[PDB]
Formats: C-alpha cells, structure tokens, sequence
C-alpha cells in the first residue's frame, strides 16, 4: 500500500541550515566592527520517511495460497416454483 | 458495558523524527466483574497505529 | 442438559420475534450519489443502510459534533448481505469509497434514545452472569 | 510546512432524502 | 451418505437449467477497435465478452467514477474459451492489451440489479453452512 | 519533475455499438 | 572546534510526546475474546 | 521485465545541492557587509 | 519559546441548570 509521503525535510536539514546561517551571520558581524553543520547533519540525515494513507481508499488482496472450503459449504437443489 | 475500564502501558520513548508512541492495552473490566485479557495495539481516533 | 437446550430455543425464538419497535426515516444525504444507499433508517439502537445489488459496500464513518471522523463497529445482516448496520444512532454519518465521499444527515436525532437494560440487541432477552463467584 | 492531505470533503448542496421509497424489511 | 449423492445429482442439473434471466445488449465501444469483442452482454450478475477465435484474450479492467482503473476477477468460459466473464456489472469497462486500449461504455446500467439471496450463480441452488459447529 | 507515465487513454470520439447481431449464446 | 564538540553531545535528545487528557482514542482487538464462560442468554416472557 | 524507471534524482542529490548552495549564499551575504 | 497546549476550557456564559426534570432513580 502507498499514498502521500512525508520526507521530514526540515527536521532532517534544519540543524545544518541553522548552524551554517547563524555562524555566517556571526562572522559577518565580527567583520562589521570597522564543522558543526557537518556534525549535525551526520546525525540528522537518516530519518526514515513516513507514510500516510488516506482512509477509505480501495485496496486489493492477491490470494497467495489456495483456499479450500470443503468443510463449511455444500449445495442443494431448490424446488421448482 | 460502556464505562468499562481499560488499563494499558507503553515504554521506551520515541526515536527522532517519529510522531506517535505505541501503547499496548492489557485488560478490560466490565463493572459487572467481567475480566478478560486482551492484548491489542492502541490507535488514534481513526485507527491509525500508535 | 435439558435446561440450556430449552433456553437456547427460547432465546432464538425471542430474537426472531422482533416486535415492538419504532423506525425513523428522516434522513438526508449530500454529495456523491454514486455511493448512494437505497434506504437508510434506525430502530433507536442501530442504524441501517441498504445498498442495491450492483454497488460496492463502502466504509461507514462516525462524525462527532466538531467535524472529525472516527470508527464505529459494523456488522452486515440480510439475506443478500446488502444491509450494513452500525452500533449507534448519530446526527451525521459519512460514507467514503476511494476519493468519493458521501455525507448522511440524521435529521430526526433523538438525544434520549431507548436505554438498553436487557443487555442484548433486543428487549426480549436478558444476559445473566454464569460465572458467579 | 506541508502535512497530510485531508480526505475529500463532500459538497453540501445536493441535500435530498435518502429513502425515495419505504424500505422493505420494515414489512412496509 | 444416501442423501448427499441425491443432492449432488440434483445440483449438477439445476446449474445447467439456467433459465429466466434478463439479457442486456446496449453496449457502446470506443478506442482501439481492433481488439473489440464481437458480442458483449450482461445477465445482471455477470458481464460477458465474446472474442473471435483469431484474437488474443486481452486484459479487462473495472473503472470507477473518476476514471481510475481497478482489477476485477475474471473467468474464461464457453465451449472454445472465446468468452471471458467478469464478476460484476458496471457502466464503464476498460479493455487493454499490450499498448492498445479499448473502452467499453454500458448504456443501460441498472443500479438496483437482482439481489443475491441464493448465494450462488443460480436462483435455483442454495448454499448451506454445513460446518455447523 | 517527472513521474511514472500513464497508459494510453482511448479516444472518446468514435462511439459505436458492439453487438452488430445478437450473440448465439443468448440462444439467438 | 568547541561548537561541534558541544552539538555532538547535545544533538541526540529524543523527542517527547504530550497528549491531552480526555482525547478520544481507539482500540483494535488483535486476538479473539471468548465469553462463553461468563454469560448466558435467557428469554424474558412477554407480560 | 522492465519499463519506465525512476532514478530518484532529487531524493539523492537534493541534500548536497541545497547544503552547498546555502553555504555559498551565506558566505556571499557575509562578504556583502561593507 | 513554546510549551504544551492546554485543553480547551469551556466558556462561562450560557450557564443553565442540569436537571431539567427530577431524576427517576431518586424515587422522585
């Protein structure tokens, strides 16, 4: 079964993005007087994606082994009219 | 009977990125003293796991 | 051994008696009519939907006052399994099948309802505690 | 910023009674 | 053991009786006409397609309202296996083979149909729960 | 930017009947 | 680098789930529940 | 059997592309101080 | 800069009595 997916993009790359941008802004500020991102992404990268299937969607079952009903059913004629 | 009491538990916490915790229900008690041990997974409002 | 056999016969007879009930038909529907049940009603404890022979049996969903949906147990009854019965009477029912959604309004909602003292689906049979203790 | 799509919400205009005819098992 | 043989013998003629069914013949086709079956009809429970002896037996698909295609169980019947039968009746059938596809539209689709109260392919053979228990 | 392609949709223009004559399996 | 050293030990804190009391939930029975031990049906005579 | 194939291009290279572009953009913004 | 959301406190405006009729179980 499959449907719409969440890849968790943000909680995967936010660590690196925030660290890089904040470090760069700090360096710019220091210059304006006149690696951690790798370490974060190393742990935040492999978060398995999550599947959300809308309820009420049609599905099918591929009968993978033969089914026997000799124990639970039998047939008989019905009278005419 | 409606109003029966159900006990359940959970353990281990979450792993990063997850958004749901898995609870197992242990026992149900009808006010009239019926006790049966059912082990089944807790679900959200729409039967979604955890 | 004599006792429970007579008891079972009486129970089955009582169930098939099925007398002394009122039936509601004040039901409206909105949206997709291709999943339209042919009849819908309630006996004050169960709600019934009937589908014709050529349609697929959809899934039935319970709507709270707010608008969220949720699950209700369902059972199928009838000579041709063309009635799906849910274990509640509620003002708003939702029917879904794939990406077609149908809503059912119960327009004669009875907040009072008939209390179920007998412990069964029919008021003719009690439910006694064998376990004792 | 993006989350699961909500299922289709049916239109609320075509509101008609469901029982065009009296159901049969009521013995009616 | 005496009675079961009687039941089997009676059944193996009741099936062959097969009388008293309504046959529709209003069917349109459009698309890749080379694959087109020579005659198509429905009995109210099963829809039949007849292909000539010189043509491949394509794959036949069930269509929902929005146009999504879905599987339907099929069984091959007839003296020469030139008739493919599906376990449903529907307004729109899609016939595909290789990369040429033909669409079948039903023009007299009946929502009501005929109820399945006998539990078999016949109105003259019943199905009982011999499992008892 | 690209997904799994869909199979061909048959035309809707030329619509014609199937059963040019009654099938024989209708006992006709 | 001190920053990387700190974040290495402060990155792997698992999240926490908070759920409101009184929220509707659902149980999906996983096995079969046998009640032929604690009940029995008996007919109530009419009138 | 075989037919149309997905190679998962974006799902494979988007990480590196976005990280590199963001790093360069940030460095340019820092350079733009004076 | 965030904390656990608190469940909705009901409003305090359309206050009305609960027991529109006397309960039966009271034997009254």
């Amino acid at each position: 079964l499959g449907g719409w997916i969440d890849r968790h993009f943000w909680e995967r790359f936010g660590g690196a993005i925030m660290i890089s941008l904040i470090g760069d802004l700090g360096d710019w500020a220091s210059r304006q007087g006149s690696s951690a991102a790798a370490e974060a992404l190393r742990n935040s990268i492999n978060i398995p994606p999550t599947l959300y299937k809308n309820q009420g969607e049609r599905v099918n079952i591929l009968v993978a082994r033969d089914l026997d009903f000799s124990d639970v059913y039998s047939l008989e004629s019905i009278p005419t009219k | 009977d409606r109003g029966s009491k159900v006990v359940g538990f959970y353990q281990g916490g979450l792993r990063q990125g997850q958004a749901r915790i898995f609870v197992q229900w242990s026992r149900i008690e009808t006010p009239s003293g019926v006790v049966i041990n059912l082990d089944s997974p807790g679900t959200g409002p729409l039967g979604e796991a955890g | 051994q004599t006792r429970e056999a007579n008891a079972r016969a009486a129970v089955e007879a009582a169930f098939e008696q099925r007398v002394g009930a009122y039936y509601n038909l004040k039901y409206m529907m909105s949206g997709d009519k291709d999943i339209a049940p042919v009849n819908a009603w309630d006996d004050g404890r169960f709600t019934y939907f009937k589908f014709s022979a050529n349609a697929d049996l959809p899934s039935i969903y319970f709507v709270d006052a707010e608008g969220n949906e949720s699950l209700v147990p369902r059972t199928t009854v009838g000579s041709s399994n063309n009635i799906i019965a849910v274990h509640k009477v509620n003002p708003k029912w939702m029917i879904r099948l794939g990406n077609r959604a149908l809503a059912i309004f119960n327009e004669a909602y009875d907040p009072n309802g008939v209390p179920n003292d007998t412990g069964t689906a029919s008021p003719a049979v009690r439910r006694v505690n064998k376990g004792g203790n | 910023c993006a989350s699961a799509p909500k299922p289709k919400q049916p239109s609320d205009f075509n509101r008609e009674p469901v029982n065009k005819t009296v159901p049969v098992e009521i013995q009616r």
